[PDB]
RNA sequence: UCUCAUGGAGAGUUCGAUCCUGGCUCAGGAUGAACGCUGGCGGCAUGCUUAACACAUGCAAGUCGGACGGGAAGUGGUGUUUCCAGUGGCGGACGGGUGAGUAACGCGUAAGAACCUGCCCUUGGGAGGGGAACAACAGCUGGAAACGGCUGCUAAUACCCCGUAGGCUGAGAAGCAAAAGGAGGAAUCCGCCCGAGGAGGGGCUCGCGUCUGAUUAGCUAGUUGGUGAGGUAAUAGCUUACCAAGGCGAUGAUCAGUAGCUGGUCCGAGAGGAUGAUCAGCCACACUGGGACUGAGACACGGCCCAGACUCCUACGGGAGGCAGCAGUGGGGAAUUUUCCGCAAUGGGCGAAAGCCUGACGGAGCAAUGCCGCGUGGAGGCAGAAGGCCCACGGGUCGUGAACUUCUUUUCCCGGAGAAGAAGCAAUGACGGUAUCCGGGGAAUAAGCAUCGGCUAACUCUGUGCCAGCAGCCGCGGUAAGACAGAGGAUGCAAGCGUUAUCCGGAAUGAUUGGGCGUAAAGCGUCUGUAGGUGGCUUUUUAAGUCCGCCGUCAAAUCCCAGGGCUCAACCCUGGACAG
């Protein structure tokens, strides 16, 4: 407002505060699953969600969403997991790339493959 | 280039003063102007000035830790000597 | 015998006699 | 100390030179005092400004080989 | 990089296509769902000119992009120095000239070497021509036959004055800048400049 | 209706509706990017951001026999010529790598005065007479090795003395100081010593600009100044003794936290925000800390000494080493390449030259990492048939699409010829028999990926039934789902297409340009007043701002304009300039 106040510095810009601190400024991060459950979603949208806690080299634990249809992922397995929010789950701010590392690909999936990891079908 | 106008604050010490300069600069971003206000050590043989001068600041060799400044008599001022009045 | 360093040996050799000089 | 000399630019395989005064210990295309003549293999193309060359062989800067030969063709030396 | 796909298709949608084909559509036979989007959004139509402009002439669209930056820069009209730079293209002028059926004839002509700028070899399709220009055909058997028949066949006597022909070497010669009036399709330029602005 | 402008877009979401304040979310660009699916070619670029964590192997700095004494290869022998440790000479302080430390005159910019300077120019004078050593070598000897120990021996452009000196000390008187020869048959050449200049490279000093924190408020005693003695290439608390009590600080000192800085890059209508890879300049570092020595130049990456930590060899008594040089291995990680070729070009080092050495550099290889170009066919093709899908069973639609007929050969394949790049005596090309050019086959060798509820371009059907699942936000899904999964169809881009991460935008959402404070977030409870900011009219002065002209500079590369060159473009090159 007067000039005389905005020479003692009175415009500070709020810094850009990242969606993803466990990845800690990365693409991806590879983790190890911890533990693999089911979680219910908050109402109205009931449903049974798969999700697995994740031990990331960042150190950090974390609970991400896996994506698709069915799973192969049990505990100790090494996958890898991207960012990206589930408006469904209350602290759920990861999912797990399908189709790399432990994580195999969607089963008979025919579109939009390149989402779930899925080789193209001759 | 141009020598540096102030006053000065201490005299105490020997072959020594303490000069405040003034300048004005518009500031970078609100394009206002504003006093910045600078201490020097000057070198001053004889010790001719007291506190509350109006003084001259030359450049010089290093005399000291401090010191780079020769203490120069005023360099020109506006008389505040009364004039006709015409 | 072939002994293979000039810059090295050399150098620090001529070093210590131009030191005591 | 000072010497006139070849600083290479262009692209790969098609290469072209500036001639430029500057200090010995500098890189090859590292930074300088004076730019002076252009050169070019391929094009053919070389000419030069000649009272710069003039001035800096006054204060002593030594040409290396390419550079001498070519400022010998444009006869900078005879007026030395 | 080449739209290899059914034209008449885009023709339909889109309007008439010089460029493309000169076989007038089917009645279209879509009068029996009567099956319509209702009707098209501002941006549909923004769109649909774009779309016009890239077909009529088979430039790519990251390519119509830097043709587009390069007339942001050009001191003047925009969409009409756009216009100008669309329609200087080799296989265009090629075309414009009756020395092609269409655009992917002309671009076919172009790239297998079989013309000449300035007693030069061209054959990629984008060279952008320069006022005072010879287009000729290779002297080889070939490449006369393919630009006699393709000349001689086809009647259209439409050329835009700044188009010259010249009968039995058949030298080809670009005398001028285009003019907007002389432009190669009914095109709003703006519409195209507006959906632009975004890049 | 001259001149200026080539530039500023919105959409959904609080409600039963509305208008508003207000956040969240999306559409755009950009990556040193990674991951998924897919992948034909060429042009120019780019390629450990994390662990400045460890390093096996090989190579990255030498040269001079025209400074010198030797000995070893030959030859018949000191006529010829080679190599070589050693002493000396210059070079190893440049080039290459990395960003840990550094909030500082470190960097950018502009000034200054007390300095230094091998090689290179320009110039003024000189090079007398002696002597003594030390390696090498020899003999004896200690060591597993590394490397040594005694006694002899010898040359020099290597060491020391004397004579002379337009220099140094000093008020002066006076005092003091130098040399080196080697080539050639001679002319002459390359050197040497002392001055005096020049240019370039360095050392200092100062104005200005140079991150966040007040839940960091006092900090500093060689600290801030003075003298006297020392010291430095030079000014200086650089050092030391004495004298004085200053210096910095609420305009943010000190302390903590982060960070290499700048040309620039990305974004922005602009004002300005974020960032500092490649490319160019500067600083700083070289296993972790500290020293100096040599030298014109270092407190020295591939030198020395010590301590420390760690690796190797050892016949265990002792030694050896420092990839943040090029490649390469381990490890960390979402992630980043060959233990390649060559000195031919340019640039360095040494040399009288011949020439030698150059993992600087020039090139190749690997990788859609990115930008750019081209292709995967062109023209015709009964309006008849097979098939998918939709259908009120009439027909619609995949669809001129394919099949099919002709034309063409960029790319593919098989043969031929084949550069410039090389610089003025010929010779000499790693790239490479590559770029390009001529012939012969033959549509032949080559299309995927997202999306289709609204923003947002593009729709129907079967399968499922608050399940399985989707989602960027609103939100879909409980029997006919345009929002899930499948199919067909369409749309968007295209050798790429998507997802995630990072930054600016939109955001007027930290507001100078550009917001607000009666009730939406927001006026101290009310005064008095110190610093601080603004301040009535008239005349004069000055000229700090302000304004105009001229000069210097703000490196080149980049951006902008105008041409030129690779077939075009990207890229490269010349010339020039607004800003500020
Ligand atoms: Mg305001
Ligand atoms: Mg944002
Ligand atoms: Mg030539
Ligand atoms: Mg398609
Ligand atoms: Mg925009
Ligand atoms: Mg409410
Ligand atoms: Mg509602
Ligand atoms: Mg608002
Ligand atoms: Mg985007
Ligand atoms: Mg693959
Ligand atoms: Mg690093
Ligand atoms: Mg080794
Ligand atoms: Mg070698
Ligand atoms: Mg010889
Ligand atoms: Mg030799
Ligand atoms: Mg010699
Ligand atoms: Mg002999
Ligand atoms: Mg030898
Ligand atoms: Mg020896
Ligand atoms: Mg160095
Ligand atoms: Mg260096
Ligand atoms: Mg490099
Ligand atoms: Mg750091
Ligand atoms: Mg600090
Ligand atoms: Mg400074
Ligand atoms: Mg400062
Ligand atoms: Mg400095
Ligand atoms: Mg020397
Ligand atoms: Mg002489
Ligand atoms: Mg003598
Ligand atoms: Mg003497
Ligand atoms: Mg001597
Ligand atoms: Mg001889
Ligand atoms: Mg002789
Ligand atoms: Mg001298
Ligand atoms: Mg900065
Ligand atoms: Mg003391
Ligand atoms: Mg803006
Ligand atoms: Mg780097
Ligand atoms: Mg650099
Ligand atoms: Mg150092
Ligand atoms: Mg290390
Ligand atoms: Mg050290
Ligand atoms: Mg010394
Ligand atoms: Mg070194
Ligand atoms: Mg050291
Ligand atoms: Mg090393
Ligand atoms: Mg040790
Ligand atoms: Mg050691
Ligand atoms: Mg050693
Ligand atoms: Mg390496
Ligand atoms: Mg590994
Ligand atoms: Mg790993
Ligand atoms: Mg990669
Ligand atoms: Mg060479
Ligand atoms: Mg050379
Ligand atoms: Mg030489
Ligand atoms: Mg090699
Ligand atoms: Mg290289
Ligand atoms: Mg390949
Ligand atoms: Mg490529
Ligand atoms: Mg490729
Ligand atoms: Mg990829
Ligand atoms: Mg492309
Ligand atoms: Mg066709
Ligand atoms: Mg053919
Ligand atoms: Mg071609
Ligand atoms: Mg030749
Ligand atoms: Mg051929
Ligand atoms: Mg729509
Ligand atoms: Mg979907
Ligand atoms: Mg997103
Ligand atoms: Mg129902
Ligand atoms: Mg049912
Ligand atoms: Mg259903
Ligand atoms: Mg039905
Ligand atoms: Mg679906
Ligand atoms: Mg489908
Ligand atoms: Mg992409
Ligand atoms: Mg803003
Ligand atoms: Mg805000
Ligand atoms: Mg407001
Ligand atoms: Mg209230
Ligand atoms: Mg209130
Ligand atoms: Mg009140
Ligand atoms: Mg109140
Ligand atoms: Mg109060
Ligand atoms: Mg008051
Ligand atoms: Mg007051
Ligand atoms: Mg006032
Ligand atoms: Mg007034
Ligand atoms: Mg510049
Ligand atoms: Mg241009
Ligand atoms: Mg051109
Ligand atoms: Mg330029
Ligand atoms: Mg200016």
């Amino acid at each position: 407002p007067t000039i005389k106040q905005l020479i003692r510095n009175t415009r500070q810009p709020i810094r850009n505060v990242t969606k993803s601190p466990a990845l800690r400024g990365c693409p991806q991060r590879r983790g190890t699953c911890t533990r693999v459950y089911t979680i219910t979603p908050k109402k109205p949208n009931s449903a049974l969600r798969k999700v697995a806690r994740v031990r990331l080299t960042s150190g950090f634990e974390i609970t991400a969403y896996i994506p698709g249809i069915g799973h192969n992922l049990q505990e100790h397995s090494v996958v890898l997991v991207r960012g990206g929010r589930v408006k469904d789950l209350p602290g759920v701010r990861y999912h797990i790339v399908r189709g790399t590392l432990d994580a195999v690909g969607v089963k008979d999936r025919q579109q939009g493959r390149s989402k779930y990891g899925v080789k193209k079908p001759k | 280039m141009r020598s540096m106008q102030g006053k000065v604050i201490c005299a105490t010490n020997d072959k020594t003063v303490n000069v405040e300069v003034v300048r004005l600069a518009p500031h970078p971003k609100y394009k206002r102007r504003v006093r910045k206000k600078k201490k020097y050590q000057a070198h001053d043989p004889d010790n001719q000035f007291k506190v509350g001068d109006w003084v001259q600041l030359d450049k010089c060799r290093p005399i000291s830790k401090t010191k780079t400044f020769l203490a120069v008599a005023p360099e020109g001022r506006q008389s505040s000597a009364t004039r006709p009045k015409p | 015998t072939l002994k293979k360093a000039d810059s090295a040996a050399k150098r620090t050799r001529q070093a210590e006699t131009r030191r005591l000089r | 100390m000072v010497k006139l000399r070849l600083k290479r630019c262009g692209r790969k395989q098609r290469a072209v030179y500036r001639i430029v005064a500057i200090d010995v210990r500098s890189r090859r295309e590292g930074r300088d005092l004076q730019k002076v003549g252009f050169y070019d293999p391929i094009k053919s193309q070389t000419y030069l400004n000649v009272p710069a060359i003039l001035d800096f062989l006054e204060k002593g800067a030594q040409p290396t080989e390419t550079v001498y030969d070519i400022l010998k063709r444009a006869e900078v030396f005879k007026e030395f | 990089s080449r739209y290899r796909g059914p034209r008449f298709k885009k023709i339909r949608r889109l309007g008439a296509l010089p460029g493309l084909t000169n076989k007038r559509p089917r009645a279209g036979s879509d009068l029996r769902n009567q099956s319509r989007s209702g009707k098209r959004s501002q941006y549909r139509i923004r769109l649909e000119e774009k779309q016009k402009l890239r077909f009529h002439y088979g430039i790519t669209e990251r390519q119509l992009l830097k043709y587009v930056r390069i007339a942001r820069k050009a001191k003047g009209s925009t969409g009409q120095v756009l216009l100008q730079l669309l329609e200087m293209r080799l296989d265009n002028i090629l075309f414009r000239l009756g020395m092609a059926p269409t655009i992917p004839g002309a671009r076919q002509l172009v790239n297998h070497r079989h013309i000449l700028v300035n007693g030069r070899i061209v054959d990629i399709p984008s060279y952008r021509c320069k006022p005072q220009d010879t287009i000729m055909a290779r002297d080889e058997q070939k490449s006369i036959a393919l630009i006699q028949n393709s000349l001689d066949l086809s009647p259209r006597e439409e050329l835009p004055k700044h188009l010259t022909l010249n009968p039995f070497p058949y030298k080809g010669l670009v005398n001028q800048i285009i003019d907007s009036k002389w432009v190669g399709l009914k095109i709003n330029e703006l519409l195209v400049v507006e959906y632009y602005s975004r890049q």
